């Protein structure tokens, strides 16, 4: 039902998904390519 | 409250100068320092500055003629 | 901030160790460590259980500022009307109490406005601002190099 | 929903079928609950407003059928998530801890029970805790409680987890029914006599009951070969007991002797387990398990004695209302009258008793396992002890300042004065000044009486004057009472105790136990630095008191405001006239209580952590003699405010500093960030908005000059919500610093 | 045990139940029967007489024990 | 003792009285509004200045002004 699929598109649950995609990101990021004080 | 006014206390609050009856302005305060000076002597008997001189009773004398003053 | 910088890089060059500065100063644990607790050693020794040196008018003054910098924060965090509320309390332990009543008063007492409950926050805070400063920034320079 | 049938044998059961229906469109609409936040966000403040009434029932609907079936489902979804939060505690202690290997070597590796994924450098927050595991050293004492229960391998903690997460799936589950299938009346609820007998009889006593039952058949015969030198792989399973009563019967001479003699009121033979030792085990420096078992079995049998008392649908037992209308001196006129119709009415009238008594004995609980070590090896762990002791200090200080909260919400929104007509609530509200100024001449003289007592040793010995001290070597301030009931304890196995063995605690006074190269606890010898640290412990909760009762005692009304009652609980003021109306409600009297509940705490802690290093904890040495950490300089440093800057801030905050390049760095970063986040309060609590309202009018004419401006228009944080974000963010850092310095601390002693 | 009922625990029954016979407020208010007449145990409801029941081996449990050890 | 004003934007709705808890505010009949009424204030001496009128104004911005001025015993709120 769209009750729920509003509900799973509010400020918070999507502020929140976002925050949680780009930590994923940058992490994988520094995990495969850490350590870049500048560019090389 | 039996504390604010009972027996003893209707009286004893009426009994000193400001609600004892029929006192002078001249005894105003007789109790109202009959009282100070002999209480501020306690702690200065065993505590004060001058309490392990040869002095111990003398500091407490005239700390509380300043006091009282 | 500034006086802390101006301090802790004058003990750089006076000690000769600019080194320290300009290898701890990047990172701020290098500010509360190696300059705050660091340099009051001798500070907090003015007055201890096993003697009394020329520190000791120093270590007193900076707990003073302490004391006096907190009591700004009753003023600048609680506000009047419980003040209000407080002293009416007192009022009427005045008026009923035997042998004090007839102690009456002409200035009716009343809390410290809003204003001035500000500015005497502001106030204290200044004073254990300054001062503390000024008896760490004192002792701790007449000390390694005084 | 679903339908099952009816589920009750004459009882006084009484549900409504469906009153909730299932639906998901309420989901999608925030605020819903309230009237005034449905019509849709206009300011950025509907948006706080939002969340500062999600949990008030009262100001969302007047029926309190509807509120007490909310509570009730908000209960159980909080079951849930304890259970789930205790799961994840045994699932980490199954995979992801080193309990196996602390449990064979406890006094020569460290607990440990987290692992931190390698990345950008903190891989090096991995200490070597001993053994070859690498992680983050604990100190909420799981291994010992662990150990206590008969945990030796890992699935056992794994099934424990499962069986939590099907706990917490079962409370959420009947949250949800009792709310959209099922819902009860208020004919289940307000029977308060029933409640109480189901909640002694049955709660506490078989509990209790059958926890001790565990422990006869897991516990004790299991930590028996724990403490004898059996390595944990050669020690028998729990079952394998039952499977074998024989072993049983063996291992324990009462055992040998069957059930009979219990029935037959021969209590005296199982004397073989179930002990009156007392004092600690010398081989784990914790409590006796046989005396825990005996203990829970007499403390079970009074519970479901207790749970006999109160009436229920057999006429035998009493009525609560009774006992309160017979309650009546001269002194109170009618005495408890309408008092069991308070507390069976309003829900926050019980939370504001529930809420006190249940952060007093969360006090209580930190006072008595800290000189009780009821765990093995605990006392050894003087991080886990330490952070025992002051988690359940500061849970218990929150709960506590709940109750004068919710009592002033109570006394606007349920009080009745025509209910409280000359009772005890009744004649309470008339001498409101007698009661708040003799407080507040009490709260003055134990500030002027025990600190000004440290103001004076400071200016003495930095005056250079040692014989005008309040010292152990100058005018001596020793505490008899506290000594003398020391000296009681210390005689009590052969006196007004003659089947004790040993005292309750060694603080009181005897021998010194220690395991390992540590000691597990001594005599806690009180001079003049404890007799005046207690008077400003005294002064501080005096004076916390003070505050959280004249924010119940006047919510109502006062001389300043005599119509307070209509502003509500939480309101900011009454105006700038009167000279100033600024905090007078009942939550700004809460908002000042919490600073002051803070800074009661922060003296008893520092106190704990500095008599302990200093008077109690310390290597010993094997000739007899016990060096203490701070060599004993408590009784003769921590008299003055100096001694506790310089010996104790100054000389112990030392291992938080110097934590970099190390497996304790994030306690030192988070001490700077509890340093950060305690200033970033200072703004919001020395400032208000009418200066942010202006200058988020500037931001907002910036941002409709590139047309960028939020429909939801932005208003600064409310005058209440400046002033809670302003003592969160206080408490927070504040708390965050205590925490890194004491653990930081704690670990850095060996 | 070759005594321990009579002389306590049943006297402690025994005593538990004429202080209730006379002492309980709500005697036969109980759901159970008491329809045959006996001496003390089915005078008044099962709901009081259990009561007793309990209080005298509570009674009787602290006078056995407090005699002498066991 | 506090200056009371009232302005012409007043639209005589009677909340900033309904909402006075020291009687200090009235109505009296205007010629400017649909209601043909206007806000006074004759008994400023009973004004503490608790702000309740002004908290209680729907025009833009207030249509009544109090200026806080010399505190007295009935300003101050005193009930002592
Ligand atoms: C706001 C200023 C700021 C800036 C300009 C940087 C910049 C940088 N940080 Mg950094 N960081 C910051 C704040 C900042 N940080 C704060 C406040 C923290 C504490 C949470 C951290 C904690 C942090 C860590 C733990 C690490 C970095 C790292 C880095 C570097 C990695 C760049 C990269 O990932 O490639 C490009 C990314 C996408 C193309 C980079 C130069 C990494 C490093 O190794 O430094 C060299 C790394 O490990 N930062
Ligand atoms: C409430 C805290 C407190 C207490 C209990 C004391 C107590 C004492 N102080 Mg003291 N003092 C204090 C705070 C306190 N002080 C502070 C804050 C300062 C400033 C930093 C000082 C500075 C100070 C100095 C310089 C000296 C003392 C001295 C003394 C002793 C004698 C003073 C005396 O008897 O006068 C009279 C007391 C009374 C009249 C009390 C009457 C009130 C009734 C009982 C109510 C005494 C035991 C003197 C001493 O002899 O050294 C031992 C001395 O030299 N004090
Ligand atoms: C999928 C199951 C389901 C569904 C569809 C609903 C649907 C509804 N519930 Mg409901 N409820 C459920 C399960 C469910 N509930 C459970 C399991 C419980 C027990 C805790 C409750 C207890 C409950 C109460 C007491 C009330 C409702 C109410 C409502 C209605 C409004 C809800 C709302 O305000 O928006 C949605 C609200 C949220 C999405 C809250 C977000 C989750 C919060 C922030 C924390 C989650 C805690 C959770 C319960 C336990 C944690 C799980 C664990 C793994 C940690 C709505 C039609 C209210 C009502 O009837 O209106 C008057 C009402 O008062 N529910
Ligand atoms: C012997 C039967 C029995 C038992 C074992 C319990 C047990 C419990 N009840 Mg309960 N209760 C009972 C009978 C019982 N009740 C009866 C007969 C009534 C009606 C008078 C109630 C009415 C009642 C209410 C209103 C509430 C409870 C609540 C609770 C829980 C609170 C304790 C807790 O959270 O700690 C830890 C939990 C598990 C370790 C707990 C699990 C509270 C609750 O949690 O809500 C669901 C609550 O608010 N009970
Ligand atoms: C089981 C105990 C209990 C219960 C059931 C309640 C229940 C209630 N309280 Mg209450 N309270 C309690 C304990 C409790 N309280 C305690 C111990 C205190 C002392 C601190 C208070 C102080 C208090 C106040 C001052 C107020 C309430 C209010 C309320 C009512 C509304 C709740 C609300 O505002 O929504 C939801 C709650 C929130 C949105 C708060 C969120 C902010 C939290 C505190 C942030 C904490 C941060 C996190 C824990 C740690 C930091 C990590 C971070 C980095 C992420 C509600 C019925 C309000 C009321 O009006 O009463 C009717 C009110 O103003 N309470
Ligand atoms: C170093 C700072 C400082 C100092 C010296 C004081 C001192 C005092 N405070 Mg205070 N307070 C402070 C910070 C401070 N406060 C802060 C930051 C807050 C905000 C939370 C408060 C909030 C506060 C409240 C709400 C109350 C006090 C009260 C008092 C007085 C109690 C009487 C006493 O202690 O006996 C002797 C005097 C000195 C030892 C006292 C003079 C109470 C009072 O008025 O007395 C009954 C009172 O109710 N304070
Ligand atoms: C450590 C305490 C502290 C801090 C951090 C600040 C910070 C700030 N003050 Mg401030 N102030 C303070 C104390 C403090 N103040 C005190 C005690 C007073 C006296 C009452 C004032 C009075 C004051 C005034 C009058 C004004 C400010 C202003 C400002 C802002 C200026 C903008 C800026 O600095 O750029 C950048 C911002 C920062 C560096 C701080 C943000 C730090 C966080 C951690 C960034 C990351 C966000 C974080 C992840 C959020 C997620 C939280 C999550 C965990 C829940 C800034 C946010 C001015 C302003 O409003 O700006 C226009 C302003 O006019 N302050
Ligand atoms: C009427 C005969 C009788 C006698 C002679 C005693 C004698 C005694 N009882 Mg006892 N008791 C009795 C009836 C009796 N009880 C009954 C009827 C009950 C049930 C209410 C109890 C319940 C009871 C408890 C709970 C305890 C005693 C205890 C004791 C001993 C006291 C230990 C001490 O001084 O401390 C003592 C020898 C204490 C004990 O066990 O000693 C170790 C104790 O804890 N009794
Ligand atoms: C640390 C203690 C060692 C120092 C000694 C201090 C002596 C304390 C004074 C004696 C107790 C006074 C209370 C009983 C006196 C008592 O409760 O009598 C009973 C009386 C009312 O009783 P009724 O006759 O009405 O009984 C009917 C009731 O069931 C209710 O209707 O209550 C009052 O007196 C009201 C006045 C309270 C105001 C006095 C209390 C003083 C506050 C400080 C108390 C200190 C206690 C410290 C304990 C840690
Ligand atoms: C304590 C307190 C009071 C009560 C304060 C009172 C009643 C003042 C009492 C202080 C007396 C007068 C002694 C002060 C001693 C000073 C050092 C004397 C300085 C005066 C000069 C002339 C020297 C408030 O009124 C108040 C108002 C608003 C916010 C916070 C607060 C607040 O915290
Ligand atoms: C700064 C300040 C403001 C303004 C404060 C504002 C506007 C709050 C800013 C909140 C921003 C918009 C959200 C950022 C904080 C979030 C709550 C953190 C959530 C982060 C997650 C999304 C990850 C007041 O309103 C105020 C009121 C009374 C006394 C003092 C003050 C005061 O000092
Ligand atoms: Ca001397
Ligand atoms: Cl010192």
């Amino acid at each position: 039902m769209d009750g729920l699929k509003s509900f799973l598109s509010t400020a918070p649950v999507m502020i929140m998904a976002l925050l949680t995609f780009t930590a994923g990101i940058l992490i994988e990021f520094n995990r495969f390519y850490p350590d870049l004080l500048f560019h090389p | 409250t039996p504390i604010s006014d009972s027996a003893f206390t209707r009286t004893f609050i009426g009994n000193l100068p400001a609600y004892r009856k029929g006192l002078s302005p001249i005894l105003r305060g007789l109790e109202v320092g009959m009282a100070h000076g002999y209480f501020l002597i306690g702690p200065w008997t065993l505590l004060g500055p001058l309490r392990d001189s040869e002095y111990q009773y003398i500091g407490g004398l005239i700390g509380a003629l300043a006091l009282i003053l | 901030w500034l006086t802390f910088y101006w301090h802790w890089k004058h003990l750089g060059v006076w000690s000769g160790n600019v080194a320290q500065f300009n290898e701890n100063s990047t990172y701020l644990m290098g500010w509360f460590r190696d300059y705050l607790w660091a340099n009051s050693a001798q500070l907090i020794n003015g007055y201890n259980p096993y003697g009394v040196n020329n520190l000791s008018v120093w270590a007193w003054m900076f707990l003073f500022g302490h004391l006096v910098w907190a009591t700004g924060f009753m003023f600048l965090i609680s506000w009047r009307g419980y003040w209000q509320e407080l002293i009416e309390t007192i009022v009427w332990a005045h008026e009923r109490t035997p042998l004090a009543n007839l102690v009456r008063w002409k200035d009716k007492p009343v809390a410290l406005s809003i204003v001035q409950a500000r500015l005497v926050g502001l106030a204290h805070f200044t004073v254990g601002y300054v001062l503390t400063y000024a008896a760490f920034l004192i002792a701790s320079t007449a000390g390694k190099f005084g | 929903t679903i339908s099952p049938p009816e589920r009750e044998a004459k009882a006084k059961v009484s549900v409504d079928n469906n009153p909730v229906p299932t639906s998901f469109e309420k989901w999608g609409k925030p605020g819903h609950f309230d009237r005034t936040l449905a019509r849709g966000p206009k300011t950025t403040t509907w948006i706080w407003n939002l969340h500062a009434n999600a949990h008030d029932f009262d100001s969302q609907t007047s029926d309190l059928e509807d509120v007490s079936r909310k509570i009730f489902s908000a209960h159980f979804g909080h079951l849930a998530v304890v259970f789930v939060w205790l799961s994840g505690m045994y699932f980490h202690g199954a995979k992801f801890s080193n309990y196996e290997g602390w449990l064979a070597d406890p006094t020569h590796i460290k607990p440990s029970a987290q692992v931190v994924w390698p990345i950008v450098g903190q891989g090096i927050l991995n200490g070597d805790v001993g053994g070859g595991f690498h992680g983050i050293q604990i100190t909420s004492g799981l291994f010992y409680l662990w150990r206590a229960s008969g945990f030796t391998d890992s699935y056992q903690l794994y099934c424990t987890a499962i069986g939590g997460l099907v706990m917490a799936a079962l409370m959420l589950f009947a949250g949800w029914f009792h709310y959209h299938v099922k819902a009860p009346k208020l004919e289940w609820f307000q029977n308060v006599e029933s409640m109480m007998n189901h909640h002694l009889a049955g709660l506490l006593g078989l509990g209790s009951l059958g926890w001790a039952g565990h422990q006869i058949h897991v516990s004790m015969p299991i930590n028996k070969l724990l403490d004898a030198g059996v390595a944990p792989k050669d020690i028998p399973l729990p079952h394998e007991f039952i499977l074998e009563p024989s072993k049983m019967a063996e291992l324990y001479p009462s055992f040998a002797q069957g059930l009979t003699p219990f029935f037959t009121l021969n209590w005296g033979v199982y004397s073989d387990f179930l002990t009156f030792k007392g004092g600690l085990n010398p081989v784990t420096g914790g409590l006796w398990l046989s005396d825990t078992a005996h203990h829970h079995l007499a403390i079970a049998v009074l519970f479901i004695i207790a749970g006999h008392m109160y009436r229920t649908n057999w006429g035998i037992g009493h009525s609560m209302k009774e006992i309160l209308e017979a309650h009546k001196g001269p002194f109170t006129g009618e005495g408890h009258k309408g008092l069991y119709e308070i507390l069976t009415t309003s829900w926050h009238a019980q939370l504001a008793i529930n809420l006190a008594l249940l952060g007093s004995l969360t006090i209580i609980v930190a006072q008595h396992m800290y000189a009780m070590p009821p765990y093995p090896y605990q006392a050894i762990d003087y991080a886990t002890q330490l952070s025992l002791f002051t988690h359940h200090m500061w849970i218990g200080g929150f709960l506590i300042v709940g109750a004068g909260a919710h009592g002033a919400i109570f006394m606007v929104r349920d009080y009745d004065p025509a209910k409280n007509v000359n009772n005890l609530l009744d004649r309470m509200l008339r001498h409101r000044d007698a009661i708040i100024s003799h407080l507040n001449w009490v709260c003055i003289f134990l500030g002027f009486h025990s600190f000004g007592l440290y103001i004076h040793n400071d200016t003495m010995r930095a005056l250079g004057r040692p014989q005008d001290m309040f010292s152990d070597t100058a005018i001596q301030l020793q505490p008899i009472f506290a000594q003398w009931v020391q000296h009681l304890h210390t005689l009590a196995p052969g006196a007004t105790a003659p089947n004790a063995l040993a005292t309750a605690s060694y603080a009181f006074g005897g021998e010194t136990i220690a395991v390992a190269g540590k000691v597990a606890m001594m005599p806690i010898t009180l001079g003049t630095a404890d007799f005046m640290v207690h008077h400003i412990h005294a002064f501080t909760i005096h004076v916390t008191a003070l505050i959280l009762l004249k924010g119940v005692l006047y919510a109502r009304s006062s001389r300043l405001v005599p119509d307070k009652a209509n502003l509500g609980f939480r309101f900011p003021c009454d105006g700038p006239g009167r000279g100033g109306t600024c905090q007078v409600s009942g939550w700004d009297h809460v908002f000042l209580g919490l600073f002051w509940m803070y800074n009661s705490l922060s003296i008893v802690i520092f106190h704990f952590s500095w008599k302990m290093q200093s008077d109690v904890w310390g290597t010993v040495s094997p000739d007899g003699s016990v060096t203490h950490v701070t060599l004993g300089n408590f009784a003769q440093s921590a008299i003055t405010i100096n001694g506790w800057l310089r010996d104790f801030l100054w000389a112990q905050a030392a291992n938080v500093i110097n934590s970099y390049g190390s497996a304790l760095s994030a306690y030192g970063i988070m001490f700077l960030a509890g340093h950060f986040v305690f200033a970033f309060s200072l703004m919001f609590l020395f400032s208000g908005r009418g200066y942010w309202q202006e200058l988020i009018e500037s931001i907002v004419w910036a941002h409709n000059k590139l047309n960028v401006a939020p429909a939801i228009q932005p208003r600064a944080l409310s005058i209440i919500q400046g002033r809670a974000v302003g003592v969160a963010h206080y408490l927070l850092g504040g708390i965050v610093t205590t925490w890194a310095f004491f653990l930081a601390r704690s670990l850095s002693i060996g | 045990w070759s005594l321990s009922v009579g002389i306590i625990m049943c006297l402690c029954n025994v005593f538990a139940f004429v202080i209730g016979y006379f002492a309980i407020q709500k005697t036969g208010k109980g759901k159970d029967l008491a329809l045959p007449q006996l001496a003390s145990k089915k005078t008044f409801g099962l709901p009081e007489l259990l009561a007793t029941m309990s209080f005298g081996h509570i009674l009787g449990a602290g006078m056995v024990l407090g005699l002498a050890s066991s | 003792s506090h200056s009371v004003k009232i302005y012409d934007t007043c639209i005589g709705c009677t909340q900033c009285v309904r909402a006075c808890p020291l009687d200090v505010l009235e109505m009296v009949p205007w010629d400017g509004c649909k209601a043909a009424q206007i806000a006074s204030s004759p008994r400023t001496e009973d004004c503490v200045g608790c702000k309740r009128c002004e908290t209680a104004c729907p025009t833009d911005f207030l249509s009544i002004r109090v200026y806080l001025g010399a505190e007295t015993t009935r300003s101050m709120g005193l009930a002592y």
